């Protein structure tokens, strides 16, 4: 029994062995708690203004644009603090975790960003922080395993199975199953078992509040449409979800096409995997035929999830979003042309919406619209990897 | 079939526990994982438990984690697992065989069609790891459409409602967890399951296997003691296949040795 | 003649070849009037808080001074774009620029932080930019260089002297000797000849502006004193100006120590130089006892300007401001801190501000005090240093 | 003392111009360049142009930041360059010797110093690259105090109320630039300088010198014939000392070669 659906159609779910349910219906019915409570919304408020730095620009691009009839803009989540969007739900999660009594943060990452995130809000609000990240990730992101021991966090390396995210998180569940009593497991993505698909997006909600108010007060209306990357759906839930009863806006998320579609090497499970079971959810998955678990591709790290939020799968099967793909060399052409242009280094993964942007642009650019692009993080962490590519 | 129910009833003549070794198909390879299993039976096992190689084993500590590493170095599939399991069933008629699952695995191709293989090959039960009672619903139907016992972890942060559900919805057994945590023989459970055993029984619930870091045969003794209807061991027996992967003579011998002792116990 | 005085007391000053003169006379009266018309100043607004993230957070640590009567706030300079304070001026420079007619920019820099900065104004407002940096210095900050040449800059490696920031600022002052006539020179601190001084203060002082603001609406007082570190003193002025006429607040500048002063391996020429004439202006320098210039030593780069600027050198001279050095040590340990009490990488230039208001809480732990540390910048770059010391 | 003036007059007399050279003492070794200059005054330089090695030449193109480099190489200090002067002076009791200097040198232990270090050598002016008419107050009065000609530039993007102040300020000879720009021999200035000279002449300026990418024959001779009265070439003579540093006697044969034609085009 829960006090919320953990359903978005057929998706979703709270498939976890059965001592790991108490866990999830104490937090869901923290979660129903905290979100009437004043002092706990205005804590939360505080630390996103004063410490993480909203509301985040909403920055014109009009030398992207020119010769077109697309005005594009893009909300400036690389501007927040630790230059992606993680920072705003791992901020109210370590309020739910204090709310609830627990001393202790046990998460998981892939590139990176998710851990160094959960460290510093665990360093913030007197936490003690665990990490477990796929040994094969920790090799490849050195930078980001050092700055979460910098912020006190302690980083383990997960050897089982493949190495990367999945067994990372495999690992984090194996740990929750047995340290629930005094530890919340802080989840990266708006996906896994309820009630984290709809705290995660009510963690990031903001990022579509705040756009709504900033381009209503720019242009005195709403976008044609808001783009979004998509490796788990934290940032696109986020852009999304204010803008979902406004049935004009249409809602376009874009998953990792890798190497192209037709070669398999990609992650875009969404519209190219099969529904599974694994991570607590019934969703989208990265799969071999016979049901084992795979990894997703993208020259992004970071869109690594081999699945997708439940929410999304649910949005897509009734026509409310629409979903596609991006390949790494086109995410590379818009990192590309947003330094040169704007000034701005995006990250790889937001390369992917802004990549989907310019073609909406380029391919018909006689159509008058108005686009919004979630930009969900700063690239400084992929001049390597663009450098080593180019 | 009502291979469990004929079970419990002959070893409560005998005043006896069962005995419930687990292993993981095809870990180290299909031959020696069915020469393992038949060593376990004639050592004295009363019932077997098996897994199927999963990619991403959950609620499993690194002794399973590593069986299962083993079984994909040998390329075992789910469709070679059916096939060592039919091999079983022909080979011993009476013995209970229960699978112990990840939900991947089954909704793959279909709840029912899982289901359905699972009868044509003999098994007479599955436990799915990652699906609670809250989850159930189309599992157990399946599972009894195709007279096969859906199976139900009784953990011990369980309340009333969960003894309840867990006895209306198993069959079969019911799996009565040690402790908190993942698999493994290295974590002993220590809490009183007197408590919890009890109210299975008033609530008429499928006889009680314990499980989760059983490792010796007092704890074989224990659990019977406690009123549990007998024991199942895993890690402890994936542990014997690990050490002793160079020679696989030995391996079968240790595992006869451990498999009578924890079946000495239950008696 | 000039519109405004070129000197602070004794120092500063137009030191410049006579060909130099017209340029500087024209930027002077650009800037003066830029500062009275209103469509230049909200231009400069809409770029400063749609593209540059402004206001930026004024964040409270009370991590930091648990078991004291110090209270510490961080100006969050951090999380302006690009991750540093120099990007507030090198809009308004480029602003000028376009002002005057000019469609080129050159810059010098030593970190990189001004070239990056440089590069990614020009490539917002249009301006073809070129940058000059020491051969050594482009050796050791490729990551800068490759993000100028992103942006569209070209990086031209400067071989004379010692290799380091002088002779790019040589160099840059040798090109617009030829080229004034259609390049502007956006000089990358507040020191130089006059004008610039000037123009970086007041297109800084917004620092100090929102931080008043700041601190009366949280603690509805002016804070005991605000603190910066000082390597060419842009971003310690942007801090101290609005504040000057408060004469109840200190300003207290912090010069990088290196090894120690007593080692001579330092970074302290306000305070353990001695003046002489350079780069336009009058000012303590970092030189011989024959008078050649020699280099700033600091673990961090940026504060590697051998000089400081004219208008701290006067404000130390009246009293008015109070400048002091942190060593190397002092400032690596700031850093440590403040990445795990709060959960902010900051950059190693500001940790030497940061260092010092930690000394003043820790030496006198029952002195009430209202602290607010200029954050001049994120750290995200010095991990590796950070990492191979310790 | 008034050696420009005793010069000028003495050239006006033969209707012929100046020819000035310029070196950076010291490059490239104290020596060698004692030499150097002894060339360049047999060969028929009417005056000298030197520099004293410098840390940040910012008025220098690559050739004098080269001849910089080289005399650092060698150690050169400033005292060591006075030392070098008035041997120089001890030498040769007529020929004017001017100063080209940075302005930090001049200030380091003192301008009224400088300029009475000067006086006791024997230098009759100075020319300071990064003072410009707005600042050279101090450095004019101390000048003057020891009887030393202050010496500014003209340049081409000079202005009437800047052409007066040169005119009024200066001593000895102005300075008048080819071109915007660093000193280099590769480029040449082209601009009309007539005007420039007829203001200068017309305000009662000291004789007009011009100087910055002077490199052939022909641009002494056309300097001249706009009304200049001479000419100061550096970096061309530099570059003889860069082009033949493994041979000085090849050096100084060249260094003659080439004075001696640029002397022979003022007359
Ligand atoms: C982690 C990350 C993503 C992907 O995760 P979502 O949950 O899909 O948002 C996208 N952009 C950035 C910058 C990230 O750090
Ligand atoms: C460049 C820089 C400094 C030093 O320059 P100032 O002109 O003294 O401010 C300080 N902090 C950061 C972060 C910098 O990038
Ligand atoms: O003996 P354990 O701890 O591996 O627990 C038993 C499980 O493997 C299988 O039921
Ligand atoms: O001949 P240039 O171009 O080096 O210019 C002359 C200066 O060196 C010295 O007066
Ligand atoms: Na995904
Ligand atoms: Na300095």
């Amino acid at each position: 029994t829960t006090l919320l659906n953990p359903y978005f159609g057929e998706f979703g779910g709270m498939y976890v062995p059965q001592i790991l349910m108490p866990a999830l219906n104490q937090l869901e019915e923290a979660f129903v708690s905290a979100q009437k409570d004043p002092e706990f919304q205005a804590q939360f408020a505080d630390l996103l203004k004063n410490y993480a730095g909203r509301p985040t620009a909403l920055t014109k691009c009009q030398n992207i644009t020119a010769g077109t009839r697309t005005t594009l803009y893009l909300k400036r989540e690389d501007l927040l603090h630790g230059g992606a969007h993680k920072t705003n739900q791992v901020l109210g999660q370590a309020l739910l975790a204090k709310r609830m009594g627990k001393s202790e943060i046990i998460a998981e990452t892939g590139a990176g960003q998710h851990g160094v995130a959960s460290a510093l809000a665990s360093a913030l609000l007197g936490l003690k922080c665990r990490i477990y990240m796929g040994a094969k990730d920790v090799e490849r992101q050195s930078p980001n395993v050092f700055r979460m021991r910098l912020m006190g966090a302690e980083v383990i390396p997960v050897h089982s199975g493949s190495a990367t995210l999945k067994d990372a998180c495999n690992e984090a569940l194996r740990d929750w199953s047995g340290s629930y009593e005094t530890a919340h497991y802080m989840l990266g993505t708006a996906a896994g078992p309820h009630p984290y698909p709809t705290i995660v997006r009510e963690f990031q909600r903001m990022i579509g509040e705040e756009t709504k108010a900033q381009i209503l007060d720019k242009e005195g209306r709403l976008p044609d449409a808001v783009i979004a990357c998509v490796g788990g759906g934290s940032n696109a839930i986020g852009m999304f979800a204010d803008f979902i009863n406004d049935t004009s806006v249409g809602l376009i998320g874009v998953e990792p096409g890798g190497h192209g579609i037709e070669t398999g090497e990609h992650g875009a499970p969404l519209k190219h995997g099969r529904v599974g079971i694994y991570f607590g959810m019934k969703a989208p998955m990265m799969q071999t035929a016979d049901g084992q678990i795979e990894e997703s591709y993208s020259i992004s790290a970071g869109l690594d999830f081999p699945s997708v939020g439940p929410q999304h799968a649910y949005l897509n099967s009734i026509g409310r979003a629409d979903y596609v793909s991006i390949t790494d060399d086109e995410a590379l052409e818009a990192f590309k042309t947003l330094c040169r242009h704007e000034g701005i280094i995006p990250a790889l993964e937001s390369s992917h919406a802004l990549a989907h942007a310019l073609k909406m642009m380029r391919e018909q650019p006689e159509k008058e619209q108005l686009l919004v692009v979630n930009l969900s993080g700063r690239g400084d962490k992929d001049i390597f990897t663009v450098h080593d590519i180019l | 079939m009502e291979r469990y129910e004929n079970l419990f009833a002959q070893l409560n003549d005998r005043r006896e526990g069962a005995f419930v070794p687990f292993v993981t198909l095809g870990d180290p390879g299909i031959e020696q994982s069915l020469k393992i299993i038949d060593t376990l039976i004639d050592a004295g096992a009363d019932a077997l438990e098996l897994g199927v190689p999963f990619s991403d084993p959950l609620a499993d500590g690194p002794t399973i984690q590593n069986a299962n590493l083993r079984a994909f170095a040998a390329g075992v599939t789910p469709a070679q697992c059916f096939e060592m399991l039919a091999i079983i069933r022909e080979k011993h008629p009476t013995i209970p065989i229960g699978l112990l699952m990840y939900a991947n695995l089954v909704f793959n191709n279909g709840i029912d069609a899982f289901y359905a293989r699972c009868e044509q090959v003999g098994v007479d039960s599955v436990l799915v790891a990652d699906v609670p009672v809250e989850e159930s619903a189309p599992f157990r139907q399946a599972a009894l459409r195709h007279n096969i016992a859906p199976i139900f972890i009784c953990p011990p942060n369980a309340d009333d409602d969960l003894l309840r559900q867990v006895a209306s919805y198993g069959r079969g057994y019911t799996y009565l967890l040690s402790r908190s945590g993942v698999t493994g023989a290295e974590n002993r459970g220590a809490l009183p399951l007197h408590h919890l055993i009890e109210k299975l029984k008033e609530y008429h619930a499928a006889p009680a296997l314990q499980g989760f870091g059983i490792s010796s045969p007092e704890q074989v003794s224990a659990a019977v003691r406690a009123g549990a209807a007998g024991a199942i061991s895993g890690s402890a027996i994936v542990k014997i296949i690990e050490k002793n992967l160079a020679s696989p003579k030995q391996m079968l011998a240790e595992l006869r040795s451990f498999v009578s002792a924890m079946k000495a116990a239950s008696r």
